[PDB]
RNA sequence: GCGGCCCCCUGGACGAAGACUGACGCUCAGGUGCGAAAGCGUGGGGAGCAAACAGGAUUAGAUACCCUGGUAGUCCACGCCGUAAACGAUGUCGACUUGGAGGUUGUGCCCUUGAGGCGUGGCUUCCGGAGCUAACGCGUUAAGUCGACCGCCUGGGGAGUA
């Protein structure tokens, strides 16, 4: 997006905070899927798969590490 | 000669090159130096650094322009703007906001088939 | 928590302005239910709403455009 | 008999040309059959985007419950008189107060 | 969509008394009307699939009453076929 | 509308005619007509001129007003007249006063539509305009070229003329061949696309029909000798040459737009 | 299969309380209708992408991937085709048989006493109990225990070809 340096405010602050603006807006993650052309199939199957990552870290995460290792 | 002491400052990054194109307010191009004339062929055209050579002569390049205070717009993806943006104050400068201004369509057209390899 | 069942709405309403521009992020995108917590019908609600009023000039579309 | 939210602008200048044309837009309705429920005139006020090169156009919001057919030929004069420069005619349950 | 006051006039045009709306009679009248109404639509837009699917339905509907109709009380049924005005 | 001629005989074989019922089952109005000689493609000197012209039917001049120089009064239309000197049917609109007239009948146009002319009327289909009060994105049809001349684009069946764009005295049209020109925006046009628009459909099937339209055969040249045409002759259909008309010039690729004092009106040449 | 916004026309499902007809039901050979993409027909449109094609590379070779171009096509209307991994590879209807977590859409009661808790529906996702199964797994949406009706299979190849 933009960011506005004010007075009295170091740059090098300005530069990270560029940085937080590009990550939150999406500038590098919709161009990332806006390179080249996903069928819909392809991006249903991203869509799915993710949702099995989702829950198959989650219930993983939630009721296997309830108990210790050693 | 044509004194014009603010400006703005264009910095078109792909994954291939970086044009650095500094302006006047009006849109009035002054001079570029982009990451791939200064030597830099090939693989180290698309190194950081040689946004870094681009906009170390950029700067150099616009000497009787007496741009003092500058706006950074910044536009694509790819190893440019940070390396840039850091060596334009590196190279003496009063950098007053800083934006990016990549163009995102809206689902508007196709973009080319997948690389396979 | 939401704001809308907390209120009691029958309708996210576009006119509502104040909300209207607290619920978008400053780069003029709808920030999701997912971080939010807004429940899903007032979600599509609020996001027909948002739809319907960047239409009317009373919300930027992006930030960055002229 | 339905109730219509009618948002529409006008020019920044011809806030002259406005309010009379709101009364034959009285003419548009009561005539017939129409009952305008509300006349909530926002004014001009500032455009995130310039349409047509300008900011600060002139919203008039007006809501009516009328027949449909009338609102067509409405429609007919929103598209063709020169003045008006964006116009949606929204669909509501009731016709309504407050602002 | 047919709506309630039609239903209200035709339901005291064919039923027992005000009330009675699950007779037969009753239910091909509706059935009649609303395919009228609908043969009034799909003369245009000619492709509405959807729509067609309902229509259809209520067509194969109609035509359960009336042969049901037909088997039980065929005195009833021919007082149908010449008030409502259809073929079979 | 289209419909397709069934095989009995081979120029019954291949003819799809164009029915239509909303034309005047009748003979038309007399008043407006007038004579109208054909001329087999000879001047005043006698010779052909243009060539494959002579024959076909005998036809009557139906006056046609483009003008549209009546204004502010309302008119309705009575009829439509299959007009045999065009592609468009025309309809004999009738105005309140009195008086009956033959204009172009557009697309949308049924018998007891209501038109009216002037600077005044609406932005209806059939209402004669000037090109200043007609918004841009409109499509038009019949347009002046000279502020009074009567209307000379857009007079086929089925064509249409979008008004692109306006620079103060100037309304940039985008032709229907793809040619772009500034016209005076105080000449008159008519709201609309032109009727029958099926008219490309017909495909006449025999001889018979292109030789009653009016139209004469046409005889290639490679068949003709060398004095009658400069692809003559040879020993079995030998071509050898680069195509010419039969008067030098050569065809099939040269541009000879050669008026010079109008070229000030073209924004864009076709593409 | 459907994705900005708005109106016009319209199908269907769900929930509440009732009111009404009274077995009007289920399934379906043949038949008919809908049926992604590609493809065909005539007429418009044609930005981007891109079969075919051309050129540059790579390679032993490369009429492939990679790169630079690029015509059909993709788009709209009206007709045709009638096929797909047309895939939960699971016919349709109905019944019975412990659970826990979730999603969406309702509604009833109690205090809205306070973003509430308390119950009844519909559709849907995940893990698992009995049971089944060659195992994998399914597991109240069954591939469990049953009933009705339809379609289908009989070694692989020939071949869903003549």
């Amino acid at each position: 997006p933009v960011i506005k340096v004010r007075e009295n405010e170091p740059f090098d602050v300005a530069l990270r905070r560029f940085k937080r603006s590009c990550e939150k807006a999406g500038v590098l993650a919709e161009v990332r899927r806006r390179e080249f052309y996903e069928k819909p199939t392809t991006e249903r199957k991203r869509a799915k798969a993710s949702a099995v990552k989702r829950h198959a870290k989650k219930l993983a995460r939630e009721n296997a590490r309830r108990t210790r290792l050693y | 000669r044509k004194q014009v002491s603010d400006g703005v400052a264009h910095i078109h990054a792909s994954f291939n090159n970086t044009i650095v194109t500094i302006t006047d307010r009006q849109g009035n191009a002054l001079g570029w130096a982009t990451a791939g004339g200064s030597g830099f062929r090939g693989s180290r055209k698309s190194t950081p650094f040689a946004a870094q050579v681009a906009a170390e002569r950029c700067a150099d390049a616009v000497k009787e322009y007496g741009i003092k205070n500058l706006e950074v717009m910044v536009k694509g993806p790819g190893p440019g703007r940070e390396s840039t943006i850091r060596a334009l104050n590196a190279a003496g400068f009063r950098i007053t906001n800083i934006t990016d201004v990549t163009p995102i369509p809206h689902n508007g057209c196709r973009p080319p088939k997948k690389r396979r390899v | 928590f939401c704001r809308f069942t907390a209120e009691g709405v029958q309708e996210i309403d576009y006119k509502d302005i104040a909300t209207l521009k607290n619920y978008i992020t400053e780069s003029g995108k709808i920030v999701p239910s997912r971080i939010t917590g807004t429940r899903a019908k007032y979600q599509r609600q609020l996001a027909r709403a948002i739809k319907r009023a960047r239409y009317l000039s009373l919300l930027p579309y992006t930030d960055r455009h002229q | 008999m339905r109730h219509y939210e009618i948002v529409f602008m006008v020019h920044p200048d011809q806030s002259e040309q406005v309010p009379g044309m709101i009364e034959r837009y009285t003419a548009a309705i009561t005539g017939a059959e129409g009952k305008i429920h509300r006349l909530e005139d926002w004014g001009r006020r500032q455009l995130a985007y310039p349409i047509n090169k300008l900011h600060k156009a002139h919203y008039v919001l007006m809501n009516v419950e009328a027949p449909q057919e009338v609102i067509d030929e409405l429609e007919t004069t929103f598209r063709f008189n020169d003045a008006v420069i964006r116009s949606m005619v929204m669909r509501t349950k009731h016709a309504v107060t407050e602002a | 969509s047919l709506s309630t006051e039609a239903t209200a006039k035709i339901v005291s045009e064919f039923g027992r008394d005000a009330n009675d709306t699950g007779s037969t009679e009753v239910q091909v009248a509706l059935l009649t009307a609303q395919i009228n109404h609908l043969q009034g639509h799909f003369a245009e837009h000619k492709k509405d699939h959807h729509s067609r699917r309902g229509l259809l339905r209520m067509v194969s509907q109609r035509r359960k009453l009336l042969d049901y109709l037909k088997r039980k009380d065929v005195a009833r049924y021919t007082q149908l076929i010449e008030r409502l005005g259809l073929r079979r | 509308a289209v419909v397709k001629c069934k095989p009995t005989s081979p120029g019954r074989r291949h003819v799809v005619k164009v029915v239509n019922p909303e034309l005047h089952k009748g003979k038309p109005f007399a008043p407006l007509l007038e004579k109208n000689s054909k001329s087999g493609g000879r001047n005043n000197n006698g010779r052909i001129t243009t060539r494959h012209i002579g024959g076909g039917h005998k036809q009557a001049y139906r006056i046609v007003d483009f003008k549209r120089n009546k204004d502010g009064i309302p008119a309705v239309v009575e009829r439509l007249e299959y007009d045999p000197n065009r592609s468009a049917n025309i309809a004999l609109v009738l105005y309140k006063d009195g008086e009956r007239r033959y204009i172009l009948a557009p697309k949308g146009l049924k018998a007891g539509d209501q038109i009216q002319s002037g600077v005044d009327a609406a932005i209806k289909p059939g209402n004669t305009l000037p090109m200043r009060n007609i918004p841009v994105g409109s499509t038009v049809h019949n347009v002046e070229m000279k502020p009074g001349k009567g209307g000379q684009l857009a007079r086929s069946a089925g064509t249409y003329v979008q008004i692109v764009a306006r620079d103060g005295a100037y309304v940039t049209l985008r032709l229907r061949s793809g040619e772009m020109r500034k016209v005076e925006a105080d000449c008159r046009a008519t709201l609309g696309e032109v009727g029958n628009a099926e008219h490309m459909l017909r495909v006449l099937g025999k001889a018979g029909a292109a030789r009653w339209r009016g139209v004469r055969p046409t005889v290639r040249g490679t068949a003709m000798n060398p004095v009658d045409h400069p692809h003559g002759g040879g020993e079995g259909r030998n071509f050898g040459k680069h195509p010419v008309t039969p008067w030098g010039v050569q065809t099939k690729g040269k541009k000879t737009r050669s008026n010079k004092r109008t070229d000030k009106f073209i924004v864009r040449r076709r593409s």
